[PDB]
């Protein structure tokens, strides 16, 4: 009762006569819904792991995915990924969420050289062959596939850059062959004092040890952003509710309030609105195009008026704030007081 | 303001990593936001002298 | 008439205000 | 291959002053009755820019993109027609194209055999497309569209993402303020150092119309937009004028 | 003051440390100093008072 929580909260037994301010009301959501894009093509995982033969490291391969849905459940079907690293986001089943692009790279490099496919790092993969941003947001697969690319006398199909007279930025390509010169005397495109072919091969063979097997390393990079998302995690969408406090996941907006019909003036490139505050104010509705405002389920302060406990048990209920016509009368447990 | 956690959105952290994870991002935004209130307090207590 | 939306966004983040005990017209 | 048009003569450009132009809408966000600081690549304020006068008078030169480009074009009898964009602006590598019909738009981004002057055009003599070798990306729909019509465009080209804003307004640049509606946006993951607009003129030995289009870049600037009830950009400032 | 970390000088931290690890302790050098900075400037309000 009112009484027992002011007790509560003055953690005490007795209570002297004033107004004490308890806690704040809330009205509990009744149901859940989520919408999403309704499309149902898949993307096209398969080609990116099932490729026959990689391309080097120095000249990876990029590739763009969208407007499918990406499905993670496909990449245990091949043999175990002996590794699975990712940064700013958790792989154990956290993955089913909007991405706005995807971009894949492929390549395949030694396996005591694996751990250089990270943020801040250095070696001849770090600045001279591929290079990952600061604030990279992604995931990073590693397996073996000593069986395939190794051969008994070396393969010469994968290469890499060994001399660079400068650093690589993230994400950038460079497949120069031109001569490394480092003295005053001219190369001409031949080698020799000071002149250097930056082309250089693994010559992977079965017999090396651990830190010499082949590895192939798959590269995705995510970019959660405003813009509409095009790829999505496989998720079923639920009938629009209105009017009701209800929770709410607008491809990958979490939330709990209510939605109502809005007159903003959206512009047709306008996807969401914010108000003052530097939060979502406003949503467009991922399947029909409609605009929805977001508003807060009833919420309050109460306070509680009790002459001294030594005169009387009766209390008295302030609740602040409130029209007396939308004082929440519901009883059926969604009420947080 | 984000106070070094990876968005300034509760909803979006819990929804993207793991429980186990999470803390360490999770803290800095509610110390970050305890600084600001208790900030408050003691500028308005100034004041009321 | 000297001395004298935003409101309700700020009671959305919890900020709220409560009014004077003794109203204008007691004051006069 | 084209016609070397050798009877063209080169002429020093001129210089006119931009006063608040080039301001756009930077994120797909809907803001209203507030002010919010944005930090972009924009136009500064009061900044002089090139003006190359057409027709006689014949400017088509090659002029390089420096992270982005304001271009506008106060005409009528709708003269221009597209832009084509490319590292080394001829056959051997990579190039954007960009074309309107008269009723469409086309984009190709492949090798074009580039001539000196690529030109647009009764109706005849296509060679305007001389030869495609491989092309990526195709995109084809609604038609982009004193003197009455005045259009603005920014190209950028970031992030993979080419960007292109565009403004027609009914009317030596007018006064007034108008934010630049988010358009087209095309993911070629491209890189671009050098662009050369295109026009055509009207066969009989041709009775051409006079043109007049500006070209001017862009900056890293912090700018302070006005967003008014309906979320119109109404104002700007620019915080290092 | 190294509250806590390795070394006071910033420098020392982005040398010896790898990027992703001295972030890290660079946060805990500017939570320090904005603490310290908000601290005095407490006490400037209550003296000029
Ligand atoms: C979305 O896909 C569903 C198929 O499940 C279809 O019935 C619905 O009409 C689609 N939405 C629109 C706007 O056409
Ligand atoms: C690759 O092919 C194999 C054999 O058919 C099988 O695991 C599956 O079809 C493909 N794997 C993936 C991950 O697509
Ligand atoms: C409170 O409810 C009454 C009855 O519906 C209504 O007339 C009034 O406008 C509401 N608001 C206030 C501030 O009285
Ligand atoms: C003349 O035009 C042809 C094809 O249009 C071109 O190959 C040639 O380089 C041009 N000559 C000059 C001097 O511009
Ligand atoms: C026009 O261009 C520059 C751009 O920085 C401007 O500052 C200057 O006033 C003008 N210069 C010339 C040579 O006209
Ligand atoms: C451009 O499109 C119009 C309308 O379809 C057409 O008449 C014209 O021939 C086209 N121009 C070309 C194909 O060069
Ligand atoms: C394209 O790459 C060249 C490489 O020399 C560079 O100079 C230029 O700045 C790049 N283009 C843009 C728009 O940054
Ligand atoms: C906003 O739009 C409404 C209807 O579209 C219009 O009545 C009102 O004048 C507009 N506000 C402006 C232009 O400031």
């Amino acid at each position: 009762d009112p009484l027992s929580e002011t007790k509560c909260t003055l953690k005490s037994f007795t209570v002297e006569k004033g107004i004490y301010q308890t806690s704040n009301f809330r009205v509990q959501p009744t149901e859940s819904i989520v919408r999403f894009p309704n499309i149902t093509n898949l993307c096209p995982f398969d080609e990116v792991f099932n490729a026959t033969r990689f391309a080097s490291v120095y000249a990876w391969n990029r590739k763009r995915i969208s407007n499918c849905v990406a499905d993670y459940s496909v990449l245990y079907n091949l043999a175990p990924f002996f590794t699975f690293k990712c940064y700013g986001v958790s792989p154990t089943k956290l993955n089913d969420l909007c991405f706005t692009n995807v971009y894949a790279d492929s390549f395949v490099i030694r396996g005591d050289e694996v751990r250089q496919i990270a943020p801040g790092q250095t070696g001849n993969i770090a600045d001279y062959n591929y290079k990952l941003p600061d604030d990279f947001t992604g995931c990073v697969i590693a397996w073996n596939s000593n069986k395939l690319d190794s051969k008994v006398s070396g393969n010469y199909n994968y290469l890499y850059r060994l001399f660079r007279k400068s650093n690589l930025k993230p994400f950038e390509r460079d497949i120069s062959t031109e001569i490394y010169q480092a003295g005053n005397k001219p190369c001409n495109g031949v080698a020799g004092f000071n002149c250097y072919f930056p082309l250089r091969s693994y010559s992977f063979r079965p017999t090396y040890g651990v830190g010499h097997q082949p590895y192939r390393v798959v590269v995705l990079s995510f970019e959660l952003l405003h813009a509409p998302a095009t790829v999505c995690g496989p998720k079923k969408s639920t009938n629009l509710v209105k009017n009701k406090c209800v929770n709410f996941n607008f491809n990958g907006l979490k939330g709990t309030g209510v939605l109502t019909e809005s007159n903003k003036k959206f512009l047709p490139f306008q996807q969401f609105g914010r108000d003052i505050a530097d939060t979502t104010d406003a949503v467009r509705d991922p399947q029909t195009l409609e605009i929805l405002d977001i508003t807060p389920c009833s919420f309050g302060g109460v306070s509680v008026i009790t002459p001294g406990t030594n005169t009387s048990n009766q209390v008295a209920v302030l609740y602040q704030g409130v029209n007396c016509t939308e004082v929440p009368v519901a009883i059926h447990a969604d009420q947080l007081t | 303001s984000k106070f070094g956690a990876i968005s300034s959105v509760l909803n979006d952290i819990f929804s993207r990593l793991d429980p186990p994870e999470a803390e360490v991002q999770i803290d800095r935004l509610i110390t970050g936001r305890l600084q600001s209130l208790q900030t408050y307090v003691t500028q308005q207590l100034i004041r009321a002298a | 008439n000297k001395v004298t939306d935003l409101i309700c966004a700020q009671k959305f983040k919890g900020l709220t205000v409560l009014p004077p005990l003794l109203t204008d017209e007691m004051i006069a | 291959q084209c016609v070397n048009l050798t009877t063209r003569t080169q002429l020093p450009p001129a210089y006119t002053n931009s006063f608040t132009r080039g301001v756009y809408y930077p994120d797909k966000v809907f803001r209203s009755s507030v002010l919010h600081s944005t930090q972009d690549l924009f136009l500064p304020f009061f900044s002089n820019v090139t003006w190359f006068h057409v027709i006689k008078r014949f400017d088509n030169p090659v002029l390089p993109f420096n992270d982005g480009v304001y271009f506008a074009s106060i005409e009528k009898s709708n003269i221009i027609r597209g832009w084509i964009f490319g590292t080394t602006l001829d056959s051997k590598t990579q190039s954007l194209l960009i074309v309107n019909n008269a009723t469409n738009v086309v984009i190709k981004v492949c090798e074009f055999q580039f001539c000196n002057d690529p030109f647009l055009d009764m109706e005849s003599e296509f060679r305007v497309y001389s030869s495609a070798n491989n092309c990526t990306f195709e995109y084809v729909s609604q038609p982009f569209l004193n003197f009455k019509n005045l259009r603005e465009f920014v190209f950028k080209n970031i992030d993979g993402y080419f960007k292109i804003y565009s403004k027609h307004t009914p009317i030596d640049l007018p006064q007034g303020f108008s934010a630049l509606e988010p358009l087209v946006d095309l993911p070629i993951g491209i890189n671009i150092t050098r662009f050369q607009t295109l026009l055509a003129l009207h066969r009989s030995g041709w009775t051409a119309g006079a043109a007049a289009y500006y070209v001017g870049y862009l900056q890293p600037r912090t700018f302070l937009l006005k967003y008014n009830e309906n979320g119109t950009i109404t104002d700007a400032v620019d915080c290092a004028l």
